[PDB]
RNA sequence: UUGACCUCAAAUCAGGUAGGACUACGCGCUGAACAAUAAGCGCAGGAAAAGAAAAUAACCAUGAUUCCCUCAGUAACGGUGAAGCGGGAAAAGCUCAAAUUUGAAAUCUGGCAACAUUUCUUUUGUUGUCCGAGUUGUAAUUUCAA
RNA sequence: AUUGGAUAUGCCAUAUAAAGCGCUUUCGAAGAGUCGAGUUGUUUGCAGCUCUAAAUGGGUGGUCAUCUAA
RNA sequence: AGAGCAUAGCUGUUGGGACCCGAAAGAUGGUGAACCAUCUAGUAGCUGGUUC
């Protein structure tokens, strides 16, 4: 119909086809390595969250959801999360536990200028009246806090 | 701590110390030409609340505009095309006479390095902005076209949406 | 032209002698230069690598912000103000708010002098408000002067419709 | 102007699909964020409970997440709404710490520099 | 299991509380800082041609066309008696000082 | 009580003052920043101390010349 | 000093946010009809009526009228004295335009207007007073500026389901012909005060 | 509430001159109360109008005509209506 | 005087960028017939615009925008003709101006030098130094939810 | 072959630093020829002209509720 | 001691270009009084035709 379409109809050049249309082919799972492996190709992803042990929305469904076969005073308290009704979940639970275990050492050590910053202040007042500590200027050269320099007395320990 | 100084003497436009400015600047407004080069704003308080910052790239032009579309709104699209490679950022009115009205329009080059690195002002270099001035999506253009959130601010209305089952 | 008040200020500046003597004792307050100042850095940094107190830095004060509110806070002894600023608009309050709270003030010739005190190529204003001991009781006379120059002279002028 | 609805089978699998991808992309995490519950502002549905937009910054103090974690769990903010009603803090604290039951957290690698 | 539930009720019983203040409701009140400096540049703008007429019918004291001048100029009593009140605080403040 | 009486002015039928200061007369006793001084005014500036540390940094790692060796250079 | 050349009755013309094209317009007829009406610039305030006291002073209008707009489609009208007076409540509706065509007389410009009223006005208390209100708002006193001493309109006031119909006629040499004014008109409350104090009849 | 002794009161007191003239007060009482019992018909009102209005009309014109100025409006005054030129125009067409 | 600072210019001074084309969708200005209508003009993108309440509501109150369904041919107007509500799709929040870093312009473009880096010898960076920009205010900080 | 977000792990980290929650006998800035009024055009807003503001204020709804513009 | 609601059909009616064809247009914008292109499916009680 238009020219720009209908010339190159009539030329000798090739058409820039792709062969792009991959219908009904779902999109493969990247990301979580655990789920890749247990997620089913074919599967929908209402379908494959259920059958991993898991909320695909923790909100209402919108809709009728697939009856395959005939199926026959506290604001303190606190909900001792849910214990894992698969597998793969606990497959996912697991590896949650020893990342946390690799990432246990939380505590800081001390560079030397901090080291040698509090055992001046250490030796002069005490190991308790840190707030007596903080009010001395001569020697706190920062100004620190007596909140923090608790931090670092602890720090120091390991 | 100046800017607060400057938002409330600006706030009295007809007071002897703004009024005998408006009479000495207007008339030495007039001597130049009609779209001119502005060094520091005339406004530095209003300049930089509107987005101004003092750094490269960042540009001011003033323009008067005869009375009798909107004024301001005129004002940025005859600076932009005027200075066809910035984007206009804001405009402001520094100053009015019997027979015009003084426009400085904000603008900023999306080459410059120091703004196309800038984190905050990096959205105008985006080819969707080009020429604000142009399509309405400035404050008076947001304004002059009734733009905004309340009950005081077509085609939804003529079409005919037959369903798939009807 | 009949001029305000306000702006009428500006025409009445200091004297040349009084002026000179600001700018002597300015000039022992000046800031450091960027370059020193990254020499003295390095000095530091130096020192902190192979292995390792310092007082309070005593200079003079300038940004039309950083000295409106230094007098904002009555720690400003003395304020100096450039007498042909771009847009006047900027420190016509300059004078207001300096004798509403007290702090003596001039309005010394050019701004470009100024901007020589600090390093810069304009200063609009500068402000002193610690000066090391030995120069207490020198600062005092200024401020006399000031209050003899400017404040005792003019005074009534400063009142009058320019122009 | 006529508008016709040839595209609706069209637009529904385009939705499908585009959920699918989001999936992949977040594999762990729900492809929907948690909503609260709220009621209809009328006289006419008052009685109803449904979704709000997010959970209000009482809530989640109440509940005991921080507003600032809070975006990164999942749980949606709204600075807008506020609990007059007991009840409505009451049936969305209980709505954040059943989620907050059923909830794995990721830990994520920190940096940890020699000296401190 | 995580799952809204909607639809009927959720519950009759009704706890009003005492709402906090938002801070966006503060808007309006009148800072330490700025009403002198709102003072100060009133002191050094000077009056407006119209306002200044407003000081002399009150110093005349012809302070009916004083209103009317004012509500004439600005548009409504409440703008107008603000500003009435703003000029008659100056012209106290003038004639002790002075 | 109004009696109906009708201003004179119905429409139904010095240009330069001197200066007034009002408000600067008098000289404030106290400032205007109610807010307390914070740590940074007394404390040693941690602007140089954040820069005196990234240059130790480029020293160890001999990204810039030390003092001594640009004396020598 | 009061006041100079003071003239009884004077009418305080004042409409609140929101009038609309069609209270315009009779905001227009009645400032056309009343010679002596004060016209004023609106209120910013919807519910602030007691401020009219100030501006009634201002303006020495002892009548004061308040065209209030309520969701842009409730018309209401509020008269009152000036010295406290009674502060009365109105609901007015189904208005004539000067542009409709129902409009075919031809009445001077100030002239002073006959006032008829029903004896059902006498017959409640409420009623009467407002009777005597309105004879005292519409009749035009002698020596009003910008009118003439002829007479060229009859208004006619009967009660009928609660409401009043108001009717503008036009003598004739009778033969009468309608000017133009004409709705209904129905009492909602009488204060005891000027836009404040306890209400003393309330309307149901 | 209704006060009547209240609202005789007020009424007293707020009681204009009645004692002047029906011309010179510019006040009149309708002959038949305005009777229209057909209130939905429009002819129906118009005439129990124009009985009430004409009665005191000529009533009130008669004792002008007696009393110096006349009620009646002369064509000689060339005083503008109450409607302007165009606007009479416009009524008479309409 | 020197020389600063301000303006004024020029240069084949380096580094740049703008124009025209397309126009289904999109944002503006403007416009008569027969209606924000055609047209005319102006400016864009893979979407455009809009957008985190100077928003509703009178409730047990809701909660950025956009689209869909209903509300509804309803209210209102005088046939024209909606909006909350509700139900769905989708969801994400934010940055400045107004604070003295004042115990230290801490910020940044450009020249030059090496180091790198690549859809790429065609890209994009860092370090060092020098010069400018900037104190008439560039960073950090804080945005009312605080 | 070209890339994307994750994982695993090596090296380097300028951390004397930077955050969240908490407690406050100390504080808390808030966008002007704008809002608003009269008036005139356009199609309620918008535009010109005439004036032109405030600081628990200002806008909008019903003495209250909500919101926080330029 | 409720009889509707929904779908499909038929005939009828009201709009929509409205059974088909035919009245000078007018307006916008262009080209060298003329001419061109679109808005336009502008307008009809009328004319001619409307199929085994």
């Amino acid at each position: 119909a238009n020219p720009r379409q209908r010339n190159k109809q009539r030329s000798g050049k090739p058409r820039l086809t792709r062969r792009n249309a991959n219908k009904k082919a779902k999109a493969k799972i990247y990301g979580n390595f655990v789920i890749q492996q247990n997620w089913d190709k074919h599967a929908t992803l209402r379908q494959n969250y259920a059958r991993l042990g898991l909320l695909a929305t923790p909100n209402y469904v919108t809709g009728g959801v697939e009856k395959l076969y005939p199926d026959p005073d506290v604001l303190d308290k606190e909900i001792s999360i849910a214990p894992a009704k698969t597998e793969v979940v606990r497959q996912l639970e697991e590896e949650a536990v020893k990342k946390a275990a690799r990432q246990s050492n939380k505590m800081l050590p001390l560079s030397a200028f901090e080291h040698a910053y509090i055992q001046r202040l250490i030796n002069k007042y005490g190991t308790e009246d840190f707030e007596s500590m903080a009010k001395d200027v001569k020697l706190n050269s920062k100004l620190f806090n007596g909140s923090k320099l608790k931090n670092l007395y602890i720090r120091m320990k390991a | 701590g100046a800017y607060k100084y400057l938002e409330e003497l600006a706030k009295k436009k007809q007071s002897d110390v703004n009024l005998f400015l408006s009479r000495v600047r207007a008339w030495e407004y007039r001597q130049m030409n009609v779209i001119h080069r502005a060094s520091r704003p005339s406004r530095p308080d209003k300049a930089r609340r509107l987005g101004y910052k003092a750094k490269q790239g960042y540009v001011i032009y003033r323009i008067r505009v005869r009375r009798g579309r909107s004024a301001r709104c005129t004002a940025e699209e005859r600076v932009g095309r005027y200075c066809s490679n910035l984007r206009v950022l804001n405009s402001y009115w520094v100053n009015q006479d019997a027979t015009y009205k003084f426009f400085e329009v904000i603008l900023v080059d999306p080459s410059h390095k120091a703004i196309r690195r800038d984190p905050r002002i990096n959205w105008i270099v985006n080819p969707v902005h080009k020429h604000r001035e142009s399509r309405g999506l400035t404050s008076i253009g947001k304004k002059s076209r009734g733009i905004g959130k309340g009950h005081r601010f077509w085609l939804r209305h003529n079409t005919l949406s037959l369903r798939r089952y009807r | 032209l009949k001029v305000p008040p306000a702006i009428a200020q500006f025409q009445k500046t200091l004297d040349k002698n009084t002026a000179t003597q600001v700018f002597k004792l300015l000039n022992k307050y000046r800031p450091e230069t960027a370059a020193e100042k990254k020499q003295r850095l390095v000095a530091e940094a130096e020192a902190v690598a192979n292995g390792k107190v310092s007082k309070k830095p005593y200079n003079v004060k300038y940004g039309l912000n950083h000295v409106v509110a230094l007098i904002e806070a009555k720690k400003a002894k003395l304020v100096l103000i450039a007498s042909d600023v771009d847009p006047i608009e900027l420190v016509v309050f300059l004078p207001a708010l300096c004798k509403k709270m007290g702090v003596p003030y001039a309005i010394v010739k050019n701004k470009a002098r100024l901007g020589t005190v600090i390093h810069q190529k304009t200063a609009a204003v500068l402000a002193v408000t610690e000066v090391r001991e030995e120069d207490k009781n020198e600062l005092a006379s200024i401020v006399s002067a000031v209050d003899a120059n400017f404040s005792a002279k003019y005074d009534e002028s400063r009142r009058k419709w320019g122009g | 102007y006529v508008k016709t609805w040839f595209n609706q089978p069209g637009r529904k699998l385009r939705r499908r699909q585009a959920r699918q991808t989001k999936a992949a992309k977040i594999a762990p995490r729900p492809v929907e964020a948690i909503r609260p519950a709220v009621k209809p502002p009328t006289i006419r549905y008052n009685m109803k409970v449904r979704a709000g937009r997010g959970f209000t910054l009482e809530e989640l103090k109440a509940a005991g997440v921080s507003r600032r974690v809070a975006s990164t769990i999942g749980i949606p903010v709204d600075h807008r709404r506020r609990n007059r009603s007991e009840e409505s803090l009451q049936r969305n604290v209980e709505r954040i710490k059943v989620y907050l039951a059923h909830l794995i957290v990721f830990p994520r690698k920190a940096g940890q520099p020699k000296k401190g | 299991a995580p799952g809204l539930v909607v639809g009927l009720n959720k519950g009759k019983t009704l706890t009003k509380r005492q709402l906090p203040e938002r801070p966006s409701r503060r808007k309006g009140h009148l800072s330490k800082r700025t009403a002198f400096v709102r003072s100060i540049v009133r002191e050094v703008a000077g009056f407006a041609p119209y306002e200044r007429r407003v000081m002399e019918l009150i110093r005349n004291s012809q302070d009916k066309r004083a209103r009317k001048l004012a509500k004439k100029r600005l548009g409504t009593l409440k703008r107008a008696k603000g500003k009435i009140e703003e000029l008659t605080s100056v012209i106290q403040s003038s004639r002790l000082a002075h | 009580e109004i009696d109906a009486g009708y201003s004179s002015d119905s429409s139904t039928e010095d240009p330069y003052p001197d200066y007034d200061d009002f408000f600067t007369n008098t000289v404030r006793e106290t400032p205007l920043s109610s807010a307390p001084e914070p740590k940074r005014r007394f404390a040693p500036s941690k602007h140089e101390q954040k820069r005196i540390l990234q240059l130790a940094y480029a020293i160890r790692k001999g990204r810039i010349l030390t003092s001594e060796q640009r004396a020598e250079r | 000093s009061a006041g100079f050349v003071p003239i009884k009755q004077k009418v305080l013309v004042l409409s609140s946010r929101g009038v609309t094209y069609r209270q315009r317009h009779l905001l227009n007829d009645l400032v056309s009809m009343m010679p002596h009406s004060k016209k004023d610039s609106k209120l910013d305030s919807k519910d602030r009526l007691y401020q009219l006291n100030e501006l009634a002073e201002l303006y020495n209008c002892n009548n004061i009228f308040f065209f209030e707009s309520r969701r842009r489609e409730d018309l209401y009208l509020h008269i009152a004295r000036a010295p406290n007076g009674p502060t009365v409540k109105f609901h007015v509706e189904n208005l004539h335009t000067m542009d409709e065509l129902n409009m075919t007389g031809n009445a001077l410009k100030g002239s002073r207007p006959i006032l008829s009223f029903d004896k059902t006005f006498d017959t409640a208390p409420h009623l009467k007073v407002v009777k005597e209100l309105l004879q005292q708002t519409f009749g035009i006193p002698k020596g009003a500026r910008r009118s003439k001493p002829f007479i060229d309109r009859v208004c006619t006031l009967t009660i009928a389901d609660g409401k009043i119909w108001f009717r503008n006629y036009e003598i004739r040499e009778v033969t009468l012909i309608e000017i133009g004014p004409r709705f209904v008109m129905t009492i909602i409350n009488i204060l005891e005060g000027s836009f404040g104090g306890p209400v003393i009849y309330k309307n149901d | 509430i209704n006060n009547t002794v209240a609202l005789e009161n007020i009424y007293e007191r707020i009681k204009y001159p009645d004692d002047i003239s029906f011309v010179e007060n510019q006040a009149v009482t309708t002959k038949e109360p305005i009777i229209i019992e057909n209130v939905e018909d429009d002819l129906a009102r118009e005439l129990a109008f124009y009985k009430q209005g004409v009665s005191s009309v000529k009533a009130a014109f008669a004792k002008l005509r007696e009393a110096n100025v006349l009620i009646s409006r002369p064509h000689d005054y060339f005083a503008e209506m109450l409607k302007s030129d165009d606007h009479m125009e416009k009524v008479r067409q309409e």
